[PDB]
């Protein structure tokens, strides 16, 4: 019910309201960016990171405190992704859908490195600086105490999502399916079992079990093997910026606070859009682009997040979009009835746009979905 | 048939 501008003013205000005087110096070189930053920030007291940041890129002498800070935040937000640290991995091909590495304990300091990354992200928000690390909306949901949903599974694992939907909409007592409330996990060669609930090894999934099994399994699909690393990140953040300060944001708004808003190239978008059952000459498609033309930039980004799962664009624009199974341009499909809302498949960067009866119908249903659904 | 897809679901989950 509250707008993003209002929420941004109310958060910034609360940061401005908890500031400290003076400054902190952080000295790094381009070649030891990560290690210098890690030590200096972690041997500092967390609240002191709310003071004015003086980042020294030792050797570079082009300066501007807010410009070197800007550059630092960017470079380091990438350097934490270095595979040598074994902290992160991708659920899909071509660096699609970042997630914490369950095997990260092969790095004996991983929990301390994650608490450092937590601090670094809170420093970015607190100082209004931007990062390009590429966290997913479910990761942001966790920062806002939002539980991942059935829809979210399709982003990380469309086949898992479809198997859960099938269970959700079939009769278990009619097909012979035998499942139990327990999951196998193999991390670094060690295979472990996790009970979804007490005694779940012996509890079989029935029609009367189903809904509970699905929501316990959904949570487990996002939390498995990364509980301790995730806790270390959240603590590191909370040390610097109380997580309580994010109470009003949703996950898509939080991603904008950390990534920054940039102006969306309308031509790049339309040239790189592909169509299923529709064409570029379809009634509803030409209506679609009128609704997008009438949107302000804030709402276009929101449309991008609804369909693709992020506001971030690759190098080379919309032609280079990535899905769960590889390259995957923005796509619009004729799916659904006139009584449905538009729904997205973020793994395929797809908008199921029903064959609406009027421009006014499409405009209201599109704007409603991009604002209230995911 | 429809136990082709239960086997597939069962392997995935
Ligand atoms: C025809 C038939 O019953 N097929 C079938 C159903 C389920 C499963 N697997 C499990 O229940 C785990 C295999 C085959
Ligand atoms: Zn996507």
């Amino acid at each position: 019910d509250r707008s993003f501008r209002w929420k941004y003013h109310q958060f910034r205000f609360l940061c401005h309201s908890n500031a400290l005087p003076s400054h902190v110096k952080i000295s790094v070189s381009r070649q030891t960016l990560f290690e210098d930053s890690f030590q200096q920030i972690m041997n500092m007291k967390p609240y002191d990171l709310r003071r004015r940041l003086y980042i020294i890129m030792r050797g570079e002498e082009g300066l501007d405190y807010g410009g070197i800070a800007r550059e630092w935040f960017f470079l380091l937000s990438h350097e934490v992704l270095n595979p040598m640290y074994c902290l992160f991995e991708y659920a899909g091909k071509n660096n699609y859908c970042l997630q914490i590495n369950p095997a990260s304990s092969i790095n004996p300091d991983h929990l301390t490195y994650f608490r450092f990354i937590g601090r670094f992200i809170a420093m970015a928000l607190y100082h209004g600086k931007f990062i390009d690390t590429g966290f997913t909306l479910p990761f942001y949901k966790r920062m806002l105490n939002k539980r991942p949903t059935l829809k979210d599974l399709e982003s990380i694992d469309p086949e898992f999502y479809n198997s859960i939907v099938w269970i959700k909409e079939n009769n278990l007592e009619e097909c012979g399916l035998e499942l139990y409330f327990i999951q196998d996990m193999e991390i670094l060669g060690k295979v472990t079992t996790h009970e979804l609930k007490e005694g779940g090894e012996s509890i079989r999934v029935t029609e009367e079990n189903k809904e509970e099994y699905i929501m316990l399994l959904t949570d487990w699909r996002f939390t498995r093997g990364v509980e301790e690393q995730t806790k270390a990140f959240l603590d590191g953040f909370n040390e610097v910026a109380p997580l309580e300060w994010l109470r009003y944001f949703d996950e898509k708004e939080l991603e904008l606070m950390l990534c920054g808003m940039q102006e969306i190239d309308m031509s790049d978008w339309q040239k790189s859009t592909i169509y299923r059952h529709y064409t570029k000459n379809s009634k509803q498609i030409q209506w679609f682009w009128q609704v997008v033309k009438e949107m302000d930039n804030e709402k276009r980004i929101r449309l991008l997040q609804f369909v693709t799962g992020t506001c971030r664009l690759p190098v080379g624009g919309f032609a280079e979009l990535i899905g769960s199974n590889g390259p995957q341009k923005f796509c619009i499909d004729k799916v659904g009835k006139e009584t449905w809302l538009p729904r997205s498949h973020t793994c395929f960067n797809r908008l199921d746009l029903p064959p609406y009866k009027s421009y006014e119908q499409l405009r209201e249903k599109l704007l409603y979905a991009i604002e209230e659904t995911e | 048939r429809r136990c082709i897809q239960a086997a597939r679901v069962c392997a995935v989950l």
